[PDB]
């Protein structure tokens, strides 16, 4: 958490920083995006 | 297996009409207060 | 089906089946992302 890192989802691409968040994701949705197709919130597959 | 029934009776087929049914998520992505 | 091979009988109860259409939606999402309301354009 808290650095520069490169996830590797198994549908998605890209580099970001992990930080904690106040959101709550539904329990079948996975991905979280912003209003102009911007990717900046995903659901860890491990820990809910 | 093979045997029909006796107690069929036949319908015509009427129609019956939706207000807003048939919606459901065509993706898992979770977006708040948008327009897409 | 019930029987209180051709003498059974159902219940109590209604299904009914629509037809699909590739047409474009509009999703409302809320801060929980329950849709509220769709437009069908």
């Amino acid at each position: 958490k808290n650095k520069c890192v490169n996830f590797n989802f198994n549908g998605l691409t890209g580099t970001g920083v992990l930080t904690e968040s106040n959101k709550k994701f539904l329990p079948f949705q996975q991905f979280g995006r912003d209003i102009a197709d911007t990717t900046d919130a995903v659901r860890d597959p491990q820990t809910l | 297996q093979c045997v029909n029934l006796t107690t069929r009776t036949q319908l015509p087929p009427a129609y019956t009409n939706s207000f807003t049914r048939g919606v459901y998520y065509p993706d898992k992505v979770f977006r708040s207060s948008v327009l897409h | 089906l019930h029987r209180s091979s051709s003498g059974w009988t159902a219940g109590a109860a209604a299904y009914y089946v629509g037809y699909l259409q590739p047409r474009t939606f509009l999703l409302k999402y809320n801060e929980n992302g329950t849709i509220t309301d769709a437009v069908d354009c």
